[PDB]
RNA sequence: GGAGGUCAACAUCAAGAACUGUGGGCCUUUGCCUAUAGAACUUAUAACGAACAUGGUUCUUGCCUUUUACCAGAAC
RNA sequence: GUUCGCGAAGUAACCCUUCGUGGACAUUUGGUCAAUUUGAAACAAUACAGAGAUGAUCAGCAGUUCCCCUGCAUAAGGAUGAACCGUUUUACAAAGAGAUUUA
RNA sequence: AAUUUUUAAGGUAUGUAUUUUUUUU
C-alpha cells in the first residue's frame, strides 16, 4: 500500500493552534495530556526550527512542518542543504556588504533586547506579520557584467532547484557546475576562503604535531 | 545418570527462546525508541458461534501509553498448592 | 406522540447563550489544568440552575432516532441542549418501548450511557451502583423553593407530584414535614436517573408567583439517590415485593429451560 | 506551544503562585510558606527546558521585528549575532548546566577572531553580522542535550502521571556505609549462634546475645578485657571471632584514612575528626 | 505472562447476531469497576455500524470468580443479575449464597486474586376518593388498569386515592377492591 | 516506457589490506589446495561526516562543609 | 463524473449535438472520550496540638511498615522525612504432704 | 610563554478540624 502523506492547508493548522489557545472546557482533557506528553520532544523541535533559520540574503523561508492534530507541537521537517562553494560565496558576499555598510552610515543602532515586553502575549502571524510586505535583505550590488553567470541564481533560497544539468533535482543533492561559474564563485569568496596553499607552510602546525605536543607535554610557540 | 547431550540441547533452546520473550517485551515497554532496537484471531468465542478477530489499535505517541498503568502496591494472597510435609543438662549449659 | 413524535425538538438554547466555562471568582487565580479558582476559600460553589426543560414542548424527533441510538441526551434533560434536531441523542422522556431496548444494559450503566460504579458514593451522588437497582429518589435543600414557605405539605407534595410527574412513571411519593425530604420512586430504573439530572439545582412554585423573578439566585435543591426505607412497614413490603417478583422470575427461567429441554 | 506546555505542567503540579511571563521568566508572585517553598522547588529539567525556549523566543523575536518593519536587515544580522554570542548574559542557562560555559567561551573566542578580521581598518562600532560560527556552536550544543532533556523530562512526566516507584532500593554510599556494616555484622552473628544452640527458644535470647556483642566491642575499644561470668564457651568463641574481624577493619581504615590525610588528598572533615579518635 | 494469557469472557447475547466480528485489544485499559486493577480492554461493535461501542468493564478474573459476563455483568449461563441469581439459590436450600464483597480498597485489590471463588457462581376536577387499596400496588398499575378498561393522586400512609378525570363525562364512561364515590364542588 | 520525489520499506557500510559465487582436487560438508566469474558504497598525512556534540563506568587530578552542578586528562 | 461499446433522434460526405442503455474505473470514516453544580487536584487563612536521645543543649546515619513528598536519580534533601517504643499467663508435667471420698 | 566568573539543598517545622440543607420507623 503506502500512499505518501497528504499535504494540507496551513489554514487548518492555524485554526487548530489558535483554537487550543483558550482551553477551559472538559473537551480538552485528552488534548492537555498531549501537551504534557509532547514536552519530552520539545528540545528536538527547537533544534529543527533553529537550524533552518533564514540566513540574511533570504527575506523568508517557507519550510515543511509536521504537526500534531491536537496542536500539541510543530516540528520543522526539512533539513537544509547547500552547495559548499555557492554557500561560501553567499556568506563572503554578504560579508563585504557588512563592511561597506559599517563604513557607510555613521550611527548604527542596535536592537533592544529582549525585543518584546514580558506581559505582551506573542503576536500572531496571520494578523500582525502576514499582511505587511517584507523589508529588503542584505544582498550586494554584485556588479553589472563580471558576475553574469552567478548573479541570476546566487541569492535564491535554494540556488538551483530546477536545472537538469546543474543539480540533481528538486531533492537538491549532487551539484555539478561548469568552469566559469566556479571562476566567479572562487572570485567572490576571497574575503573568507583566502588561505595558505602549501602543505609546507603548516609544518609543525598540522594535527600530528599537536598530538605529539599533547603526548609529550610540550608546546609549539602558538600551539595549545 | 548425567542429563545427556540431546536433552541439554533441548532445555537450552526452549529456555533461551523463553527469555528473549521477556527481554524483548521488557525493552520495548519503557519509553525508549533508542533501547527498543535490541528486540492471530486467537479467539473462538465461547461455543465458537460468532468467531473473533482481534486487532490492537495504534496509540497516539504523545499520550501516555498504558493509560491504566499507575504504580500501586498490592498484597498478594497465598498460592493454591498446599501442605508440603516437613519430614525432619544443656539447658543449664546453654 | 401528539407532543413528541412528529416534532423535531426545538433547540433549547443558542450556542452563544450557553453558560461559559470558568465559574466566576471563587479564588485568586484560575488553574488551567483543573479548571478551578485556586488560592483562597470557596463559599459554597452551588447555585440554582438558570435552565430547566418543558417536558412536552422541547421533546421531539431528532437524528438519534434515525440512527436509533439508545441513549438519551442529558443536555436535553437539563433543558440546556444546543444541538436540537442535529443532536445525536434522543430527546424525550423515557417510555416503555425505548426502555425495553435499553433493558439489556441498564444494569452496568445508566440511561445516558454513563458506567455505574460499585460502591455508590458517600453522599449518594450522581450515578448509583450496579450492585443495587435503586428506584427511590431523595429530594433535599427545599430552600431551592427559596424562603417562600408553603402552608402545609399539601402545597409541597402536590408541587413535587406535579413536577416529577411529567418526567415519567411514579410508584409513590412521600414528603416528610419533620425532615424536609421527599422520597420519590418511579416504576422504572431508567426514569429515576432521568429525573435526577433534570431536577437538580432547581426552583419551585408557579411560573409567576411571589418571588419567582428573583428565584434564580438561591441555594438550589438536592436530588440524590435514597437509602433503603428503614421502617419495617415498607421493609416488609420491599421484601414482599422482592419475593413476589422472584417467583415471577422463576417461571420464565424454567420456561426457557422448558424451552431448552 | 512551549508556553502552554510549561503552564500546564506548573498548574498541574498545583503551583498557581509561580507565574511564567511570555519571555519565559519564572517569577514568584507572593511570599510562600515552607510547604509552598518545598513544593515549588523545581528541578533542572523544567528550568533547563525553559531557558532553552528562552533562547529560541529571543531569536524568533528578532526576525519578527525585522518582518514588522521595525528594524532593518543589517540590524537583524547584527542582532542575532549579538544574541548568539551573549547567551550567557541574556539567558542564564549556565545555572542549570554549568558545562555550557564551554559553548559560551567558544562563542566569545569566535567573536574575537571574527571581529579583528572584520573590523580591520574601520572602527570600534557595533556593526557586525557574521553569525555562522556561533550559530554552529549552539546547534552542536543542542545536538547532544536532546538525550539529556528527553531522559529528564521523560522521567519527570512519567512520574507526574504514574507516580514514583514504591521499591526504591538505595545504594550503599559514603554516608551510609558503616550503618550497613553494623547490620551485616549483627545478622552474621545471629546466624552462627542460632545454628549452634540446640533448638527451642530464640527471640528474647536472640536479642540478648547481640547486647553481649556490642558490649564486647565497646570493651575492645577501651582495652578492657571483657570477661563474663558463666557464659557458654562456644558463644564466647563466636563473639571474639567477629570482634577480631571488626577490629581489623576498624584499624585498617584508621591507617588508610591517615595516609590519605598525610599526603594531602581531600579527606573531608569529620573523617579527620573521626580519624584522630581512632588513632 | 499471567496478564494477557487468559482469553476474554463475553456472552453470546450482547456480542450480537453478526457472523464475524473484529474487536480491539488494549494491553492496559481501565481498571475494574470491582478490583481496581489494570487489565486488557476489549472494544467491539455488534454491527459494523450501530452507534454504540461495547466495553469490557471488569477483569477476566473478577468475572470468573463471579461466573458472569464482562460486558453484561449477567450470569454466564442464565443471564441473571447477581443481586437475583443468589436469591434463587437462597430460596432453594435454606440459608446460603450471600456474597460478602469487596469493601475498603486493598481488600478488593487483595480479594480478586484468590481462586476460592464466590456465592451463586460456585453452584453454576372530579374527585373520586379511593380506599381499600393495598399499600403495595403502585399508582402506575392503577392508572394503567383504568386505561386498559377504557389526573391522579394517592396517599400511601392514608391508603386513600383521589382521581380527577378531564371531564365527568369520562366519569360516566368509567361508570360503564374499591371505594369510588363521586364528589367535588 | 523515461525523467524525477527534502516519499517509504528492506539489506548493507572499520576487516589477515580486509569481498562473495562457481568448477575441480585432499579430507569424508566444516577445513586445506587449485582454476575461474563478478566486486556498488567507505578508506593511507587512514574513512560512512573535508562536520563535531552529550552521557555512563573505572582511574589520575582540580575547586574543597556534604550531594547536585562542576575542573581536565586517560581507558573502556 | 470520465472512458469503451451499443441502440435511436436533429444536423449530417457518418460528424457534431440530444436521449435511452450494457460494462469498466472508485467501495465502509470516527469514539476507552457528551458542554458548568452530583464520581472526587491542591494551597492559603483561622483554631487546637508543638519539632528524636537526655540531667540539659545538640550532629547525625540506618533498620522495620499494606506511609509518602521535591528531585534526571540507583545522588541528596523533606523534624535524624513520617509512623512506630504499646500489650504480654497453657507443647506444661513429675515427687511428696493434708483433707474429702467410693466398690 | 596568561587565570575565569553559578545555581538548587542541608533553617525556620509537622499534624488534625474547619464553607455542608435536616434519608422514610
Ligand atoms: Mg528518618
Ligand atoms: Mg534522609
Ligand atoms: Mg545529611
Ligand atoms: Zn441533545
Ligand atoms: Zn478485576
Ligand atoms: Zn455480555
Amino acid at each position: 500500500a503506502y500512499t505518501p502523506k497528504a499535504e494540507m492547508p496551513p489554514e487548518h493548522l492555524r485554526k487548530i493552534i489558535n483554537t487550543h489557545s483558550d482551553m477551559a472546557s472538559k473537551m480538552y482533557n485528552t488534548d492537555k495530556k498531549a501537551f504534557l506528553g509532547a514536552l519530552k520532544y520539545l528540545p528536538h523541535a527547537i533544534l529543527k526550527l533553529l537550524e533552518n533559520m533564514p540566513h540574511p540574503w533570504e527575506q523568508a523561508k517557507e519550510v515543511k512542518v509536521l504537526y500534531h492534530t491536537s496542536g500539541a507541537i510543530t516540528f520543522v521537517n526539512e533539513t537544509p542543504r547547500v552547495i559548499e562553494p555557492v554557500y561560501t560565496a553567499q556568506w563572503s558576499a554578504t560579508w563585504i556588504a557588512m563592511r561597506r555598510e559599517k563604513r557607510d552610515r555613521t550611527h548604527f543602532k542596535r536592537m533592544r533586547f529582549p525585543p518584546f515586553d514580558d506581559d505582551e502575549p506573542p503576536l500572531s502571524y496571520e494578523q500582525h506579520i502576514e499582511n505587511i510586505e517584507p523589508l529588503d535583505p542584505i544582498n550586494l550590488p554584485l556588479d553589472s557584467q563580471d558576475d553574469e553567470y552567478v548573479k541570476d541564481w546566487l541569492y535564491d533560497s535554494r540556488p538551483l532547484e530546477e536545472d537538469s544539468k546543474k543539480v540533481n533535482g528538486t531533492s537538491y543533492k549532487k551539484w555539478s557546475f561548469d568552469l566559469p561559474e566556479m571562476s566567479n564563485l572562487y572570485r567572490l569568496s576571497t574575503p573568507l576562503r583566502d588561505e595558505v596553499t602549501d602543505k609546507n607552510y603548516y609544518y609543525l602546525f598540522d594535527k600530528k604535531s599537536f598530538f605529539n605536543g599533547k603526548a609529550l607535554n610540550n608546546a609549539i610557540p602558538g600551539g595549545p | 545418570p548425567l542429563p545427556t547431550k540431546a536433552e541439554i540441547q533441548e532445555c537450552t533452546a526452549r529456555t533461551k527462546s523463553y527469555i528473549q520473550r521477556l527481554v524483548n517485551a521488557k525493552l520495548a515497554n519503557s519509553n525508549n525508541r533508542a533501547s527498543s532496537r535490541y528486540v492471530a484471531p486467537a479467539n473462538l468465542l465461547l461455543n465458537n458461534s460468532h468467531h473473533i478477530e482481534v486487532v490492537s489499535k495504534q496509540m497516539d505517541p504523545l499520550l501516555p501509553r498504558f493509560v491504566g498503568k499507575k504504580a500501586r502496591k498490592v498484597v498478594a494472597p497465598t498460592e493454591n498448592d498446599e501442605v508440603v510435609p516437613v519430614l525432619h543438662a544443656d539447658p543449664n549449659e546453654w | 406522540m401528539t407532543s413528541w413524535r412528529d416534532k423535531s425538538a426545538k433547540v433549547q438554547v443558542k450556542e452563544s447563550e450557553l453558560p461559559s466555562s470558568i465559574p466566576a471568582q471563587t479564588g485568586l487565580t484560575f488553574n488551567i489544568w483543573y479548571n478551578k479558582w485556586s488560592q483562597g476559600f470557596a463559599g459554597n460553589t452551588r447555585f440554582v440552575s438558570p435552565f430547566a426543560l418543558q417536558p412536552q414542548l422541547h421533546s421531539g424527533k431528532t437524528r438519534g432516532d434515525n440512527d436509533g441510538q439508545l441513549f438519551f441526551c442529558l443536555f436535553f434533560a437539563k433543558g440546556m441542549c444546543c444541538l436540537g434536531p442535529k443532536c445525536e441523542y434522543l430527546h424525550h422522556i423515557p417510555d416503555e418501548e425505548d426502555i425495553g431496548k435499553l433493558a439489556l444494559r441498564t444494569e452496568v450503566l445508566d440511561c445516558f450511557g454513563r458506567e455505574k460504579f460499585a460502591d455508590y458514593r458517600e453522599d449518594m451522588g450522581g450515578i448509583g451502583s450496579f450492585r443495587k437497582k435503586n428506584k427511590t429518589l431523595y429530594v433535599g435543600g427545599i430552600d431551592g423553593a427559596l424562603n417562600s414557605k408553603h402552608l402545609k405539605p399539601a402545597q409541597i407534595e402536590s408541587r413535587i407530584r406535579f413536577v416529577f410527574s411529567r418526567l415519567g412513571d411514579i410508584d409513590r411519593i412521600r414528603y416528610v414535614e419533620s425532615k424536609n425530604c421527599g422520597f420519590v420512586k418511579f416504576k422504572y430504573q431508567a426514569n429515576a436517573e432521568f429525573a435526577k439530572e433534570a431536577m437538580s439545582n432547581q426552583t419551585l412554585l408557579l411560573p409567576s408567583d411571589k418571588e419567582w423573578d428573583d428565584r434564580r439566585e438561591g441555594t438550589g435543591l438536592l436530588v440524590k439517590w435514597a437509602n433503603e426505607d428503614p421502617d419495617p412497614a415498607a421493609q416488609k413490603r420491599l421484601q414482599e415485593e422482592l419475593k413476589l417478583e422472584s417467583l415471577n422470575m422463576m417461571v420464565h427461567l424454567i420456561n426457557n429451560n422448558t424451552n431448552s429441554a | 506551544q512551549g508556553h502552554n506546555m510549561l503552564n500546564l505542567l506548573i498548574h498541574r503540579k498545583g503551583l498557581t503562585y509561580l507565574h511564567l511571563d511570555y519571555n519565559f521568566n519564572l517569577k514568584p508572585t507572593k511570599t510562600l510558606t515552607t510547604k509552598e517553598r518545598k513544593k515549588s522547588r523545581l528541578g533542572n529539567s523544567f528550568h533547563l527546558m525553559r531557558e532553552l525556549l528562552k533562547m529560541m523566543k529571543l531569536i524568533v523575536d528578532t526576525h519578527v521585528q525585522f518582518r514588522l518593519g521595525n528594524v532593518d536587515a543589517f540590524q537583524l544580522a547584527d542582532g542575532i549575532h549579538y544574541i548568539l554570542n551573549h547567551i550567557g548574559q541574556l539567558t542564564g542557562i549556565y545555572r542549570y548546566k554549568y558545562k555550557v560555559m564551554h559553548q559560551i567561551r567558544a562563542c566569545k573566542d569566535l567573536k574575537h577572531i571574527i571581529y579583528y578580521k572584520f573590523n580591520k581598518n574601520l572602527g570600534k562600532g557595533p556593526g557586525c553580522g557574521f553569525w555562522q560560527p556561533a550559530w554552529r556552536v549552539w546547534l552542536n550544543f543542542l545536538r547532544g542535550t536532546i538525550p539529556l532533556l528527553e531522559r529528564y523530562i521523560g522521567n519527570l512526566i512519567t512520574r507526574q502521571f504514574e507516580g514514583r516507584s514504591n521499591e526504591i532500593v538505595k545504594t550503599t554510599t559514603k554516608q551510609r556505609l558503616d550503618a550497613y556494616y553494623d547490620l551485616e555484622l549483627r545478622n552474621s552473628v545471629m546466624d552462627d549462634i542460632l545454628e549452634m544452640m540446640p533448638e527451642s527458644i530464640r527471640q528474647k535470647k536472640a536479642r540478648t546475645i547481640l547486647q553481649h556483642l556490642s558490649e564486647a566491642w565497646r570493651c575492645w575499644k577501651a582495652n578492657i578485657p571483657w570477661d563474663v561470668p558463666g557464659m557458654p564457651a562456644p558463644i564466647k568463641k563466636i563473639i571474639e571471632r567477629y570482634i577480631k574481624s571488626k577490629a581489623d577493619a576498624w584499624v585498617s581504615a584508621a591507617h588508610y584514612n591517615r595516609e590519605r590525610i598525610k599526603r594531602g588528598a581531600h579527606v573531608e572533615k569529620t573523617m579527620v575528626k573521626k580519624n584522630l579518635g581512632r588513632l | 505472562d499471567e496478564i494477557n494469557e487468559p482469553p476474554p469472557n463475553i456472552c453470546e447475547q450482547c456480542l450480537g447476531d453478526e457472523a464475524n466480528i473484529r474487536m480491539t485489544k488494549i494491553p492496559q485499559g481501565s481498571e475494574c469497576k470491582i478490583c481496581t486493577l489494570p487489565f486488557t480492554l476489549y472494544h467491539f461493535k455488534t454491527s459494523k455500524r450501530s452507534n454504540n461501542i461495547i466495553k469490557t468493564l471488569i477483569c477476566v478474573r473478577c468475572a470468573t470468580q463471579r461466573n458472569i459476563c464482562q460486558c453484561c455483568m449477567l450470569d454466564s449461563r442464565w443471564h441473571i443479575p447477581i443481586q437475583l441469581r443468589d436469591h434463587l439459590i437462597s430460596l432453594v436450600n435454606e440459608e446460603n449464597v450471600m456474597t460478602e464483597e469487596a469493601k475498603n480498597d486493598m481488600m478488593k485489590r487483595f480479594l480478586s486474586l484468590k481462586n476460592v471463588k464466590l456465592g451463586g457462581a460456585q453452584i453454576t376536577t372530579k374527585s373520586f376518593f379511593l380506599y381499600n387499596i393495598d399499600a403495595s400496588i403502585p399508582e402506575w398499575k392503577i392508572t394503567d388498569t383504568v386505561s386498559q378498561l377504557l389526573s391522579l393522586i394517592v396517599n400511601h400512609k392514608a391508603k386513600c386515592g383521589g382521581l380527577r378525570f378531564q371531564s365527568s363525562e369520562l366519569g360516566e364512561r368509567f361508570v360503564s377492591i374499591f371505594i369510588i364515590p363521586w364528589s367535588s364542588g
